[PDB]
């Protein structure tokens, strides 16, 4: 019925972080995520979508990521790696079901990222 | 002879009718659906088919 | 939700990237199309992308 986005919290250059996207529904499994990424103030852009039988990165994250499925609780998750202090984005997460065309967008989380 | 080329004649128009335009842009049907999409090609159809 | 530029073409029989990528219509269709402003309720200031 709805879709929630939490996590993205402070960390380091080149850290790791588990964001999760929990869904409120039952055949979540069946909508496949699609992550998308807005700048700071600067256009949108996506990220990367595990439809079902394969994968779809960004050039920003390509193969960088190991993007993970949970089919048995029909959530989704994104695993990020070498992360960079220039992917201060703000992530999200969307599915749409195949069957009466309806969105369920979430909320965002935050990929600050510090350089040192 | 009168008979023969009267029927001759009457095929001979028939075939020639259908090089006529009848109002369409085209006296060709593939000319006519290839250069114009479907939805509006139908008018150039029908006044040929008519 | 579309562009306001698409409105008069997702009509029938109306090519264009909006119809036939997204929304294509018979050729046959019998009905009606409505549509009206929402940049209000619907346009964000950063950006309702």
């Amino acid at each position: 019925v709805q879709l929630q986005e939490s996590g993205g919290g402070l960390v380091q250059a080149g850290g790791s972080l588990r964001l999760s996207c929990v869904a409120s529904g039952r055949t979540f499994s069946s909508l496949n995520i699609v992550w998308f990424r807005q700048a700071p103030g600067k256009e949108r852009k996506f990220v990367a979508a595990i439809n079902d039988r394969n994968t779809a990165y960004a050039e920003s994250v390509k193969g960088r990521f190991t993007i993970s499925r949970d089919n048995a609780k029909n959530t989704v998750h994104l695993q990020m790696n070498s992360l960079k202090p220039e992917d201060t984005a703000v992530y999200y997460c969307h599915s749409a079901d195949v069957n009466g065309g309806m969105d369920y967008w979430g909320k965002g989380t935050q990929v600050t990222v510090s350089s040192h | 002879q009168d008979v023969v080329n009267q029927n001759a004649q009457a095929l001979n128009t028939l075939v020639k009718q259908l090089s006529s335009n009848f109002g369409a842009i085209s006296s060709v049907l593939n000319d006519i659906l290839s250069r114009l999409d479907p939805p509006e090609a139908e008018v150039q159809i029908d006044r040929l088919i008519t | 939700v579309i562009r306001g530029d698409e409105v008069r073409q997702i009509a029938p029989g109306q090519t264009g990237k909006i119809a036939d990528y997204n929304y294509k219509l018979p050729d046959d269709f019998t009905g009606c199309v409505i549509a009206w402003n929402s940049n209000n309720l619907d346009s964000k200031v950063g950006g309702n992308y």
